[PDB]
């Protein structure tokens, strides 16, 4: 779907971090779910 | 989410203006002169700003002429791969109420395969929708008005999940609805279960109607969604690219050289004397601020005039470049237009044959495929066989048998290497027999004349 | 529309009789151009809230 | 620009500008000439509004040409599709008053069908109605006349619920007092069944009678309207597309290319002496203000003086314009030209039939099954048999038949391959006989006349 596909000379430096720390990399701890919602916050009650 | 049922997939929204060329295209001419200003660009902006621009621009596109090959071109494929009729494999007596009236409206099934065909061979997208009333009915959905899809894997399993499409009506009232009603169509796909509802809008409120899941004859509900998308390159959802665009934007540009060639011939094609070493005294001593030109009359000059006859002379830059693109939509090979001059050997193009009839053949398959999956759906619906086909006439280039081909035929059935009705469909496809196979059978097992 | 398309006539007498014309009339269509005021629709707002452009 | 944004796009109103167009096209050169303005603009508005440019103009339209090769071309179409006549199947003796006077005035089915199919070709729309009346009768509604329909989809079917039609007729009074009263039949499906009404509307006002439901012989009311519109595209209620728009432009552009072309060859086209270098004393001297040009007298000139008979120069721009708009008006495939230069190979123009006969199959294909439609619900309105075809002919650029082809069906026939009335079909259909197959038996049963 890409008009041009990134080619050897198109070795553009991606990043100099590790971001691959998301569930089964850091054990579920750091979760990235997808989950669209409505509004500046999503709040929830549960009993105290 | 928020219940968009109106939305558009993006893809097919970027589409949707090379859906627009095409069809407008097929229109014909008034259609490409009432949006010329997107085709033909202006000569000058500074002038399209003003108003006398705007009338000059008017003038030039008017004058101008649409050669129009794309529609005969589609024309002609219609006639290509539509030549006798599809040939129907099992039962017929069952089935004859899906081959009479293929959605109830009289429409026989050979003419929305026709459509069908046609819309698949233009802009290279549609749909065949299969619902259940009793009687069921199978739809044509034009390829503008699918509006959303899916492709969830279960089981790793290529599955269409949520499938919308816009259905077109006008409203059984008293009063006259100058306005069109819009009936959204939603079919799901959960957990190997079909659901479909119905989206009605009415004073900008939307409806929702009740999910309902219909079941086969048997029952069991379904599996799969009874839809399919038919287009140039195979039945996915997945956008196929249409056939006739490089054909329409050569018709574009054929269209604008001939704007600008008919503007030479307006302004600079009739001939005109440009006296030359010609003083004001002289004319208005003996001219007169007139010239009889006939060959009756003739018109003295002063010392050192010279006239000159001058127009525009044939063959100019601007026809070879209108000949030249003619010429490239002939090349692509369209069967656009039958050249007269222009000779061609004959079995020479049988090696060609199989080149420039592969958009007719990948189209007259993948439309036989889509009416088989409609027709299986549709005895699904009433419990009859499913091994049974409907098959688009695969065999072009079509012309009268010759006596030696009608021999050769028959002699092949004195073998028994033809069915009879291989023979009969064979005989008819040459255009030698009208009546039916059985009918022909009950008039000739009686005793000849003699 | 000629008026006096009919005249009266003597064909006993012997007598000039004015000509005729024939005149046209000409109807109009006049074309009249509306608009729209430009409408801000910027995604931002659609897209904070769940919904779509 | 977004087209599931609302928009209503179907009505007569949307074509009557191209359907008038092609009418007076069809009318020949008086209606074209007649109606010049929207077809040729003027040279210049500016000219236009003195007198004398409106002088001009007409000086410039009463000297054009008009070609009419879109009269010649549905001439040749229609010639094509009917030749011979369409064959009946189905008992005769009981269908015989109506293929003997289709709408009861002596007009036979074949005449009516040959009006149907000249419409469709031409403008690509028409009808057909059929009302009991005691006899049912088949009539034929032009396109003009179809005013208003709708369609409201039903349990799944798309059905055409309403559908209004002019009905015009001539006012016979007592005196010969020329009227013209029109009556409106509006055609309604409410809830599964067939309803009609008549709208007259005498000095003004509208009468309305009373709903009425035709019922079939035993009665049951209907199931479907008895009418049925036809086109080139298919047998929907929609406006179908006329197959002659392309070809009307081509021959309008044309014709404003002729009228240039014969201003031109008017004015410039008579050779002039244009004497140049010559001085008013001396032709008061020896010309007089008068030049004898024959061979037996000479005239003399004075020194430096170079006689020039100037006139426009042949293959002109406008020339070629010319030559090729009718270049391409028979490239498009329509058979109005005949040119004895042109040569082809035999066998590649077989292999170009399909494409070049496709909207003459269509148009053949979409006449045979309304009226088939047609003669269904005559026999529904009778009571009589309803396995009943009528297919106009489906094999076109027909010729007298070989005696190698005659050979042929006949060895065909005396095999079990060709049923007894299809080979005397086909042989009437090559120009071997005329009488019909019953009375050939007739004539037959007896021995060898020796």
């Amino acid at each position: 779907q890409v008009f041009n596909d990134w080619a050897y000379k198109t070795m553009s430096e991606v990043l100099d971090q590790q971001v691959e720390l998301f569930n089964g990399a850091t054990r579920g701890a750091i979760i990235l779910r997808s989950a669209g919602n409505t509004g500046d916050l999503s709040e929830a009650a549960f009993w105290a | 989410d928020s219940n968009n049922i109106k939305y558009v997939r993006e893809d097919a929204k970027k589409m949707h203006k090379l859906w627009a060329h095409i069809r407008m295209a097929m229109e014909g001419s008034r259609a490409i002169k009432d949006n010329a200003k997107e085709f033909v660009p202006h000569p000058d902006n500074t002038k399209a700003t003003t108003p006398e621009g705007v009338a000059r621009y008017k003038a030039y596109i008017e004058r101008a002429v649409w050669y129009g090959a794309s529609a005969n071109t589609v024309d002609g494929m219609l006639g290509q791969i539509f030549a006798r009729d599809p040939v129907f494999t099992g039962p017929e007596d069952k089935f004859d109420m899906l081959i009479n009236d293929v959605d109830g409206s009289g429409l026989s099934i050979h003419q929305q395969a026709r459509d069908s065909a046609e819309d698949a061979l233009s802009l290279g997208r549609g749909g065949l929708f299969v619902d259940y009333s009793a009687r069921p009915y199978i739809k044509f959905i034009a390829a503008e008005d699918i509006l959303n899809w899916r492709e969830r894997w279960v089981n790793g399993a290529k599955r269409t999940t949520l499938l919308v499409f816009r259905e077109e009506s006008d409203a059984d009232d008293d009063g006259y609805q100058i306005y069109k009603e819009e009936v959204w169509r939603e079919l799901r796909l959960v957990d190997g279960t079909y659901w479909q509802r119905t989206w009605r809008e009415n004073d900008g409120q939307l409806y929702v109607d009740d999910w309902i899941s219909p079941t086969k004859a048997d029952g069991s509900q379904f599996d799969e969604i009874p839809f399919v998308i038919f287009g140039s390159k195979n039945n996915d959802p997945t956008i196929d690219m249409p056939p006739m665009r490089d054909l329409v934007e050569l018709n574009i540009a054929h269209f604008r050289n001939s704007a600008d060639y008919e503007e030479a011939c307006f302004i600079c094609g009739q001939p005109t004397l440009f006296l030359s070493g010609l003083t004001e005294h002289w004319v208005k001593n003996v001219l007169g601020g007139a010239v009889v030109i006939g060959s009756r009359d003739a018109v003295p000059l002063p010392v050192n005039a010279k006239p000159e006859l001058l127009q525009a002379e044939g063959n100019g830059m601007v026809k070879e470049a209108m000949d030249q693109k003619e010429r490239q939509m002939v090349a692509l090979g369209a069967k656009l237009i039958d050249s007269d001059k222009t000779q061609r050997t004959f079995g020479e193009a049988s090696m060609e044959a199989a080149a420039q009839n592969s958009v007719l053949s990948r189209v007259s398959k993948n439309v036989s495929d889509a009416y088989t999956k409609a027709l299986r759906w549709a005895a699904m619906f009433l419990g009859l066989d499913e091994k049974i086909e409907y098959e688009l006439n695969s065999d072009f280039d079509i012309n009268k048998m010759s006596p030696e081909e009608l021999a050769a035929v028959i002699s092949a059935w004195q073998s028994n290497a033809i069915s009879f009705t291989e023979m009969r469909w064979q005989i008819k496809k040459g255009g030698r027999a009208y009546l039916e196979d059985e009918d022909m059978r009950n008039e000739s097992e009686q005793d000849d004349p003699l | 529309k000629i008026q006096g398309l009919v005249r009266p006539r003597d064909p006993y007498s012997n007598a000039d009789v004015a000509a005729k014309d024939l005149r046209q009339l000409v109807d109009n269509t006049i074309k009249v151009a509306s608009g729209t005021p430009p409408i801000n629709i910027p995604p931002s707002m659609l897209r904070w809230i769940q919904k779509n452009p």
